[PDB]
Parts: C-alpha cells; sequence; structure tokens
C-alpha cells in the first residue's frame, strides 16, 4: 500500500518520460536521411585467418595502433596476434578457461580477461622479465563477468552478471565506484571516444548511460524485447547502436533520448552477438549468430553487405581505430580480418 | 593363336559383348550419379567437411568416379569395336584404371584404420586423426597408387625386359600381377582384421556394460550388421577377381577363365556402385545432410 | 528493504525525467554532418587500393 | 623471401608458440569435462566427497589412467541462458537428484516441492539446444534416507498418480522412469541412472563406465560408423 | 635479470676453451642468445647467435667452421665451444640476450663480460662513422651521425639500426632501437632520426652518465656488424 501509491507516481513519471518522447516526436531518422546517396553494394573480403585457438573464441579487441589484436577462447589460452603478418606475438595461459571477455589497453602494456571465475585478471605485457605475468587479479564480483574495457593503465570498467558494473583501480585492486540499477544480468558496455560517459546493456532490454565520475545512471533507453548483448558508440559520441536476441539492431541517441532507427530484415532470426561501427559511423557491422556478420547502412537501414565466412557463430567483432579492417572471431577456432 | 606374347587375344566373339556393354553402361551411370551425389553432399555442407573420415569417404568417391569413367571408356574401347592401339596407350589407360582402383582400396584401408583406432584408442582418437593429417594420408595413398600404376609404364612391361607375359593383361608381365595381388591382398587382410577387431572390441564393451549396471546389445548388434555388410561386399567384390588373377599366374591357364575374367572384372563397378550406399548412406550425418538438402 | 529501493527508483526516474531533449532533426543533422564530414576518411566505404591496403597478400 | 632477420625470428617465435599451443591442446584433450548440475540440495558436494567465491569450481580427479575435470557451476545463481553455452562440448552432464526430497518442500519461492523443481531443471537441461547430444549421468543420492522416509510417508505426496506400494525398489524404478521420460531426445542422447551408495570406488566406477561408453559412441558417430 | 660469464682466461693458440653464461631472473628459453666480443682498443663484433629453443644458429665469417654455440634451457646457461683459437680472438666476450616479436626491443641486456687472452706464437653491410672522438661539453646538444653501405629500410617500414652506449668499466647499454624508439631505462633526452642511408643521433642536455663509446649496429641481415665506435669526451 505504501509502495503502490509510489508506483502511482513512478509509472506516471515514466509517462512524463513518455511525454518527453512527445518533446522529440517531430520526425524520425529515416525522414531526415531521405534522398541521400546510399553506400551501395559492399564486397569486403577476408584477408587473414588467425588460426591458433583450439576452442571457441568469446572475445577479441583491437589495439589502438590498429595492428595488434588480442583474443580469448574457451580453452585456457589468450593469444595476442600481429594482424599484418599472422604472427602470434604472445600466448598467455589462463588460470580458468571460462573467459567471455577480453580487452586491450590503449597504451598497449596490459590486457584484461574475465568470465565465470568472477575475476578481471590484468596481465602486464611489456616487462623486463620477457614473459607475460599476472599484473593484477580484480576479484569482488559475484555474477559472471561479461565485459571489460580499459581507460588507462589504472582505470577499467567491468560489467558482470550480478546486475552491476564497476570501475576499479589496478594499483589498489578494489572498486573505485559501483554502477547499480539494472535488473537483469549485464552483458555489454561501450565507452565514449572522449571517455566521459559509457553506456552499458543488460538482460532487461534496457541500456543505461553512466558517468565515470558521477557513478549514477544519466539516461535509460528501452525498446528491445530480449536480452541486450551488444552496444557500440557512434564515433561522434552523441549516439550508440545496440543489438539483442530479437534480430533487430537499434540506434539510440543521447540528445533525443529515444530510438532513431531499427535495422532488421524479414529473413533474419537468431539475433546479434556483437556490434561495431566503422569510421564516421556510416556502416553498422553486426555479428549475428546464424554464423555471419551483416553490414547495415546506419542512415538508410539497408543491408549493404554480408560477412559470411565463419563456420560457427560470430561471437566477437571489432573495427580498428583508423578503420582499415574489421576482425570477426567466431565459435570455431578462427578469427578473420575482413577488409 | 599360340603362347609367347600373342596379340588380339580377346575371347568375346559371341554376343556377350552386348551384355558387357549394357551392364558396364548401367553400372557406370549408377556410379557417376551416386558419387556425384556423395561429392555434392560432402562439399556443400561444413558439418561433413570438417570431419576427417568424410575426407576419406570423398577420396573413395573420387577414386570410384575416376575408375568408373576410365574403366568403362577403356573396356568398351577394348572388348567392343576391338580397338587395338599401341603399347604405350594401353599401358596409360591401364595405369589410370589401376591407379583409381588402387586408390579405392587405399581409401578403404584408410577408412578401416580410422574406424579401428576410433575404437581401439577411444580418447586418443581425437588427438591422433585431424584434418591436415588426413589430407596427408590421402595424398600419400593417392601418390603411391599413382607410382604403382606408372611402374609398368617405364620398365616393368614385358616388351622391354623379356619375361613371361600375362594373357589377361597383354602388355603386363606376371611379376606385376604378383606384386599387385600382394599389395591388394595385404590391404584387404588389414581391412578384414580391422573390421573384426572393431566387432570384437564392441562385443567386449557390450559384455562389460551388461555385467556392470551402467547399461539397461544395441551397439555391437548395429555395428555387427554394418560390419558384416561391409565385409561381405568386400569378399563378393574382390574374391573371385583375385581368384582369377591368381589362377592366371599360378594355375593350369585354361581358355574359359578369360571369358569369366571380364564378367568378374565388372565386379569393380559393382563395388563402386555399392560403396556409396555402405559407406555414406550408412552414416547418419550424411543421411540427415541429404535429407535436409532434398 | 523495498521502502528505500522504491524511493531511490522514483528519485532516479525523476532525475532522468527533467533532463533536456534535443529534437530528432538537429541530432539527425549532426549525425549526417559527422558521416559526410569523414566519408572520405573511412576506408571501409570505398574499396581500398592495394598499395594503401595493409592487409593485401 | 622478403622477411629479414627480425621478422624471420618473429615467425620462429610464432612457430614455437604454435607448438606450445598444440601441446597444451593435446594435454587438455586428455581430460574428460563433466558438468555438475542440480538443485543444490541434492548432495552433489557429497559426490565431490566420493570422487576424491568463484562462480565455477573445477574438481579434477582420476580413475584408471583417465583424468576427469568436473565443473560445479551451481554456485553462480545467475541466468543460466547466457553462460550454459560455454559448456556445450562437455563429455557428459552429472545431474544429481536427492531421492529423500520427494516429500520435502521449499516454501520460499512458490511453495512447490523440490522434486518438481529438479524435474523442471532436468527438462531444461536435457532438452536444451546446446546439450542436444551430450549424455546425462543421472545420479540419485540419499537412497537410504529415502527408504527410511518412504517406510512412513508414501510417494503419493509428490506424484498425484502413483499406482504402486511403498516398496523402495518399485518407487525407485518409478522415479527413474519419471526422470528418464523427460528426455525428448532419446535418439541422440542416453541417460545413465545410478543409485548413490556408501561403497567406495563405485560411483566413480559408474562415471568411468558411463564416460567410456559415451566416448566410444561419439567416436563411432564421428567416424561415420553410426 | 643476470648474465654472468665464466671460464675465461689465458689460453695457448690452437687450444680449446669453453665460456658458460649463466642466466637468472628471466625466462632463458624464450630469449634468443648472442655472443659479441670486443678486443681492447677496438669495437664490438658479433660472434655467434642461437635463437629461442635452438631453432636457428648463425655464425660469422671468422666464426663458421671453428666455433660451436649451444644452450641448455633447463640449466638456463649459454655455452660457447671454441676450437683452434688465433691471435685475433683476444677479446672481451659479452653474453647478450635478445627477443624478437612486433614491438620488441632486441639487444636490451648485456652481460658483465669475460676475459679471453691468446698469447703470441664478403657481401656484408659496413657501418661507417665519420669521427670516433668528438670533444663535447655538458649542457649542449650533441649530434652523432653514422652511415651504412646498404640501405637499412625494408618493405615493412622498419629501419634496423641500433644505438649502444658502453660506459668505461660497465657493460654496453642499448639506447635507441630501430632508429626511433626509446629503450627501457633510457631517459627522454635521447632521440634518434634518419632516412634510409643517412642517420642522425641527437643527444640533448648531456650529463655525467652519458660518457662512453657510441656504436651503431645494423640488423637487416646476418652477419651483424657494429660501428667503429664514437667516444664522447668532456673538454
Ligand atoms: C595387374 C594390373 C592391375 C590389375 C587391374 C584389374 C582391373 C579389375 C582393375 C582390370 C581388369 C581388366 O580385366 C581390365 C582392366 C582393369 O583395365 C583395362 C585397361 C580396362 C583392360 C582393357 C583390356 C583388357 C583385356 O582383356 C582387360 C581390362
Amino acid at each position: 500500500s505504501e509502495l503502490d501509491q509510489l508506483r502511482q507516481e513512478a509509472e506516471q513519471l515514466k509517462n512524463q518520460i513518455r511525454d518527453a518522447r512527445k518533446a522529440c516526436a517531430d520526425a524520425t531518422l529515416s525522414q531526415i536521411t531521405n534522398n541521400i546517396d546510399p553506400v551501395g553494394r559492399i564486397q569486403m573480403r577476408t584477408r587473414r585467418t588467425l588460426r591458433g585457438h583450439l576452442a571457441k573464441i568469446y572475445a577479441m579487441h583491437w589495439g589502438t595502433d590498429s595492428r595488434l589484436l588480442v583474443s580469448a577462447s574457451q580453452d585456457g589460452k589468450l593469444i595476442i596476434w600481429d594482424s599484418y603478418t599472422t604472427n602470434k606475438v604472445h600466448a598467455i595461459p589462463l588460470r580458468s578457461s571460462w573467459v567471455m571477455t577480453c580487452a586491450y589497453a590503449p597504451s598497449g602494456n596490459y590486457v584484461a580477461c574475465g568470465g565465470l571465475d568472477n575475476i578481471c585478471s590484468i596481465y602486464n605485457l611489456k616487462t623486463r622479465e620477457g614473459n607475460v605475468r599476472v599484473s593484477r587479479e580484480l576479484a569482488g564480483h559475484t555474477g559472471y563477468l561479461s565485459c571489460c574495457r580499459f581507460l588507462d593503465d589504472n582505470q577499467i570498467v567491468t560489467s558482470s552478471g550480478d546486475t552491476t558494473c564497476a570501475l576499479w583501480d589496478i594499483e589498489t585492486g578494489q572498486q573505485t565506484t559501483t554502477f547499480t540499477g539494472h535488473t537483469g544480468d549485464v552483458m555489454s558496455l561501450s565507452l565514449a571516444p572522449d571517455t566521459r560517459l559509457f553506456v552499458s546493456g543488460a538482460c532487461d532490454a534496457s541500456a543505461k548511460l553512466w558517468d565515470v565520475r558521477e557513478g549514477m545512471c544519466r539516461q535509460t533507453f528501452t525498446g528491445h524485447e530480449s536480452d541486450i548483448n551488444a552496444i557500440c558508440f557512434f564515433p561522434n559520441g552523441n549516439a550508440f547502436a545496440t543489438g539483442s536476441d530479437d534480430a533487430t539492431c537499434r540506434l539510440f541517441d543521447l540528445r533525443a533520448d529515444q530510438e532513431l532507427m531499427t535495422y532488421s530484415h524479414d529473413n533474419i532470426i537468431c539475433g546479434i552477438t556483437s556490434v561495431s561501427f566503422s569510421k564516421s559511423g556510416r556502416l553498422l557491422l553486426a555479428g549475428y549468430d546464424d554464423f555471419n556478420c551483416n553490414v547495415w547502412d546506419a542512415l538508410k537501414a539497408d543491408r549493404a553487405g554480408v560477412l559470411a565466412g565463419h563456420d560457427n557463430r560470430v561471437s566477437c567483432l571489432g573495427v580498428t581505430d583508423d578503420g582499415m579492417a574489421v576482425a570477426t572471431g567466431s565459435w570455431d577456432s578462427f578469427l578473420k580480418i575482413w577488409n | 593363336e599360340n603362347f609367347m606374347d600373342i596379340e588380339c587375344f580377346m575371347v568375346l566373339n559371341p554376343s556377350q559383348q552386348l551384355a558387357i556393354a549394357v551392364l558396364s553402361l548401367t553400372l557406370g551411370t549408377f556410379t557417376v550419379l551416386e558419387n556425384l551425389l556423395v561429392l555434392c553432399v560432402i562439399l556443400h555442407s561444413r558439418s561433413l567437411r570438417c570431419r576427417p573420415s568424410y575426407h576419406f569417404i570423398g577420396s573413395l568417391a573420387v577414386a570410384d568416379l575416376l575408375g568408373s569413367v576410365i574403366f568403362v571408356y577403356s573396356f568398351i574401347d577394348f572388348h567392343v569395336f576391338h580397338r587395338k592401339d599401341s603399347r604405350n596407350v594401353f599401358l596409360f589407360k591401364l595405369g589410370g584404371v589401376t591407379a583409381s582402383f588402387t586408390a579405392s582400396v587405399g581409401s578403404l584401408f584408410l577408412t578401416a584404420i580410422d574406424r579401428y583406432i576410433s575404437i581401439h584408442r577411444p580418447l586418443a582418437y581425437k588427438r591422433i586423426v585431424t584434418r591436415p593429417k588426413a589430407v596427408v594420408a590421402f595424398c600419400l595413398m593417392w601418390t603411391i597408387a599413382i607410382v604403382i600404376a606408372v611402374l609398368p609404364l617405364l620398365g616393368w612391361n614385358c616388351e622391354k625386359l623379356q619375361s613371361v607375359c600375362s594373357d589377361i593383361f597383354p602388355h603386363i608381365d606376371e611379376t606385376y600381377l604378383m606384386f599387385w595381388i600382394g599389395v591388394t591382398s595385404v590391404l584387404l587382410l588389414f581391412i578384414v582384421y580391422a573390421y573384426m577387431y572393431i566387432l570384437w572390441k564392441a562385443h567386449s564393451h557390450a559384455v562389460r556394460m551388461i555385467q556392470r549396471g551402467t547399461q539397461k546389445a544395441r551397439m555391437d548388434i548395429r555395428l555387427a550388421k554394418t560390419l558384416v555388410l561391409i565385409l561381405v561386399v568386400l569378399i563378393i567384390c574382390w574374391g573371385p577377381l583375385l581368384a582369377i588373377m591368381v589362377y592366371d599366374v599360378f594355375g593350369k591357364m585354361n581358355k574359359l577363365i578369360k571369358t569369366v575374367f571380364a564378367f568378374c572384372s565388372m565386379l569393380c563397378l559393382l563395388n563402386s556402385t555399392v560403396n556409396p550406399i555402405i559407406y555414406a548412406l550408412r552414416s547418419k550425418d550424411l543421411r540427415h545432410a541429404f535429407r535436409s538438402m532434398f | 528493504a523495498s521502502i528505500a529501493q522504491a524511493r531511490k527508483l522514483v528519485e532516479q526516474l525523476k532525475m532522468e525525467a527533467n533532463i533536456d531533449r534535443i529534437k530528432v532533426s538537429k541530432a539527425a543533422a549532426d549525425l549526417m554532418a559527422y558521416c559526410e564530414a569523414h566519408a572520405k576518411e573511412d576506408p571501409l566505404l570505398t574499396p581500398v587500393p592495394a598499395s594503401e591496403n595493409p592487409f593485401r597478400e | 623471401c622478403t622477411l629479414s632477420a627480425e621478422d624471420k625470428a618473429a615467425v620462429e617465435r610464432s612457430k614455437m608458440i604454435d607448438r606450445n599451443l598444440r601441446e597444451d591442446g593435446e594435454k587438455a584433450a586428455r581430460e574428460v569435462k563433466l558438468l555438475l548440475l542440480g538443485a543444490g540440495e541434492s548432495g552433489k558436494s557429497t559426490i565431490v566427497k566420493q570422487m576424491k567465491t568463484t562462480g565455477i569450481v573445477e574438481t579434477h580427479f582420476t580413475f584408471k589412467d583417465l583424468h576427469f575435470k568436473m565443473f560445479d557451476v551451481g554456485a553462480q545463481r545467475s541466468e543460466r541462458k547466457k553462460w550454459i553455452h560455454c559448456f556445450e562440448g562437455v563429455t557428459a552432464i552429472i545431474f544429481c537428484v536427492a531421492l529423500s526430497d520427494y516429500d520435502l518442500v521449499l516454501a520460499e519461492d512458490e511453495e512447490m516441492n523440490r522434486m518438481h523443481e529438479s524435474m523442471k531443471l532436468f527438462d531444461s537441461i536435457c532438452n536444451n539446444k546446446w546439450f542436444t547430444d551430450t549424455s546425462i549421468i543421472l545420479f540419485l543420492n540419499k537412497k537410504d534416507l529415502f527408504e527410511e522416509k518412504i517406510k512412513k510417508s508414501p510417494l503419493t505426496i509428490c506424484y498425484p498418480e502413483y499406482a504402486g506400494s511403498n516398496t523402495y525398489e518399485e518407487a525407485a524404478a518409478y522415479i527413474q522412469c519419471q526422470f528418464e521420460d523427460l528426455n525428448k531426445r532419446k535418439d541422440t542422447k542416453e541417460i545413465y541412472t545410478h543409485f548413490t551408495c556408501s561403497t567406495d570406488t563405485k560411483n566413480v566406477q559408474f562415471v568411468f563406465d558411463a564416460v567410456t561408453d559415451v566416448i566410444i559412441k561419439n567416436n563411432l558417430k564421428d567416424c561415420g560408423l553410426f | 635479470v643476470q648474465l654472468v660469464e665464466s671460464g675465461g682466461g689465458l689460453v695457448q693458440p690452437g687450444g680449446s676453451r669453453k665460456l658458460s653464461c649463466s642466466a637468472s631472473g628471466f625466462a632463458f628459453s624464450s630469449f634468443g642468445m648472442h655472443w659479441v666480443r670486443q678486443a681492447p682498443e677496438k669495437g664490438l663484433e658479433w660472434v655467434a647467435y642461437i635463437s629461442s629453443g635452438s631453432g636457428t644458429i648463425y655464425y660469422a665469417d671468422t666464426v663458421k667452421g671453428r666455433f660451436t654455440i649451444s644452450r641448455d634451457d633447463p640449466k638456463n646457461t649459454l655455452f660457447l665451444q671454441m676450437t683452434s683459437l688465433r691471435s685475433e680472438d683476444t677479446a672481451m666476450y659479452y653474453c647478450v640476450r635478445s627477443i624478437y616479436y612486433y614491438g620488441s626491443s632486441p639487444f636490451d641486456f648485456w652481460g658483465q663480460g669475460t676475459t679471453l687472452t691468446v698469447s703470441s706464437g664478403g657481401s656484408d653491410i659496413v657501418m661507417t662513422q665519420a669521427t670516433s672522438s668528438v670533444p663535447v661539453t655538458p649542457g649542449e646538444s650533441v649530434s652523432i651521425s653514422c652511415r651504412s653501405s646498404k640501405s637499412l629500410l625494408h618493405s615493412n617500414g622498419n629501419t634496423y639500426l641500433y644505438w649502444f652506449l658502453q660506459r668505461p668499466g660497465q657493460s654496453p647499454q642499448l639506447l635507441i632501437y630501430r632508429m626511433s624508439n626509446l629503450a627501457s631505462g633510457v631517459p627522454d633526452r635521447f632521440s634518434g632520426s634518419g632516412s634510409g642511408t643517412a642517420f642522425t643521433l641527437t643527444i640533448s642536455r648531456l650529463e655525467a652518465e652519458d660518457v662512453g663509446v657510441y656504436y651503431c649496429m645494423q640488423h637487416l641481415e646476418y652477419p651483424l656488424t657494429f660501428g667503429a665506435g664514437t667516444k664522447l669526451e668532456l673538454k
């Protein structure tokens, strides 16, 4: 009785947010982007096939130098590749083979991993000993670790399966702040290019935008009907696309605070495992788990291309910082560098 | 019409040339259709492409296809229209025929040792047979069949070195017959040993499951059915042929034996027709693969 | 302790409700300006030349 | 070639890394990966007591020159849909069922008894899309406590239609047939049912005999013989 | 990270001598090993090289047919079997570790050295240094130029030139690897530049620890040739 009348406020507040949708109901993204020149038919070919894992790859991350790559598979190894050659720069044996995420530092000196072991292990690459050692074990989560992303050598945002995210400190080993408010298990996250905000998505079909210094949710986005498991920012930073299990991608805007465009097709079921943007955000690369990635037009909602070529489902995906190539790693033992 | 390297020996003077023609044409068309079906199902589907035993099934399919087309071309060229050509061309087509029909037995041997080590070393099998090592064994078997095939093209023919010549193969000496019989018999005894050991190990495993409380047989019975089928196909397709080949090198050398040699030489096309239905249709994965493809 | 959680949820939704919202036309114009401002900068739009490509073989 | 000495030594290092990765994969392929699943109260830790925080516990053990890795993942308490596909490719699933909890209920969630929850979990993991062809080593623990409880309380509390007496053997066979009939994939999957006793080297003997059978049958499927 | 050598001393010409370089504090099996000798009042010269896991063994012109280099990875010790020594082998042998991947810093550590003395009885790239002794002053900018007979630029964009500083009484220390990258422990005042065949090493705000001999070494293809040796002296 005491809470229910609060619900009488609260859903009404949501209706006010819906009334805020009437503040931004003048037009859609398709109406503004009419009579524009399309990107056209895209035939980008695989160039490298990074063949050194022996189980299914769950994550990859490019380097900021756009040549190094990192990958984590469901065997106990995490391999750092040269992409120009096909050279394994490193191979790190892991304490637990159940890793679902990995990250590559912008400085390039550290890598991260995590998964069912609830620990974001940080490994120091550049060292005087010559071999990669465990720099810092970041324990403290209770759910399964789902995403990790670096800010610098000391800050890292980890989203786990305990419906919370956390920003940590490498030297202290403890959480600087905890982001709370999702009701389902948190699956993905993405930082802005100016790293002031990051938007993260969970299994409750809600994408929440957080500030790294405030520690609280700024904006909340809804419109999916299944577990959101992929989020990538626009390179401008004022918008972000997401992908979930309903085989639809959605482009939300931070300023409009609503969904702009929906990317879907009639013959596509078996939804998205990973999304990314190209340079200038014109193409949306979505890795669907009917074994292939699709190139959608971010302004025309048209399927420009198909990146089929993986024998199993494209778990992980990523575009280089200069946009030279896109890597897709799948649930066979293989990464592929499409260009 | 005597001994000591006679020519135009072919004994198909009555109307059996029509019967060999219709049987060889039907078996060649059936072999082409079945092996094209197998090669289309295997190559189009990745679920059958990755497994290294289906690479050996495809190797046997390619060997049976090439042997079918080259054998019906050469056999209908020889016993129909009575085309007598030079020694180097007949050696070349006989080399193609024996290359394909040695690679067929080699692919059967590779399949037999694959299934033998899958049940003899159960946990080790996945770390013994892989796709590139199966490709290596495929290439080694095909190249050794090719070099055994081109062995009489260079030196072993009895026209160059004066030795005794076989009558059923006019430009092949009896030494090459003994060598080919030896290699084929060693491969077939290895295949029979592997498919007896699979049945014995599966029977022992089923007995151990019955003695324990682990099971509630059903494994050794099913592979007893398919293994007795495989072995009786192998026996009725390669027993009389090697019996005639032994009798023409270690026997009284009669005249009616050459007539029966062509009709038991079409048993190779019988074997090539029945090989996709006992090595690919016996597979449940390929069965569901061509059920899905329609 | 659902009394404090409901109050925190109401406060969070009220803090998310009173923020400003730019119209769809201005955000779409900004997105189109960013796309066509670096359309030549993206090498995945056009086919890259083989000399400028680092991934050719 | 156009490598020079630095890139030639770099591809030599990558070849050494390839060799070490191949050796590590061959060492890891000698292990048998098992997954412990259950309601939590089934006494599967007692199974850990019979074979011999983080969200996953690995119970490495050996029996007759064969090494088993047993993955207890029931302490995760998250949504099972998003991380059970990590375990697609285990050799078998060891589902543990408390036989003595046929009449015991839990009233915290929805007042229903624990055996219907265990049967719901069995229907969820047996008919999962990832465990289509991974066999289940079903274990029925606490048989003596179940017998001592069915000496007083009959089986009709759990099952509304049980046309049998209070005999331990007939009720155990009925429970085994009820758990086996949740398998909708009986052509591509078997269920290995055992009653957990206090005899040493017998539950691990059942696991070893079940795992050898599924390895033999999976090899016979993979080599085209089935 | 230690590289301690032993077994050196005075030997007869034509005799046999073995040098053992003990490595501790780092992974020995993942590091390619080199031998660099230095005669008194001379420069550095590469002798022999064995890679990680003994995959590749290289020898120089005066080394092939006479020497033998091997490693013991469980023992973490590098060996050097020398047969039929001559008067030109009287040099200070340095045990050098090296690693090779993308972004690595090869020749990053040098041993303390051992003394070998012998009593009395080619399509290569030649490194050119204009002046072997430049008198410098502290607080100014110092420019050191080295040349090569062949262009060190390769198709991958890497220019394989190195800079080594050998302080008196101390092991040589790597300063700049691949002409533009600062090594570990080297301060930010050191910089390098070059274009294909012409090279420029710039030292700004020279201090008391920058005194020593400067060497330029190529790494385009074996055999590895050091520079003549430029020594910077105060006043
Ligand atoms: C010893 C040489 C290898 C044995 C080959 C046995 C098979 C069954 C493959 C065979 C058996 C054969 O009977 C023959 C074969 C091949 O190959 C061709 C070239 C088709 C021959 C053409 C003319 C005649 C003369 O009778 C015989 C034919």
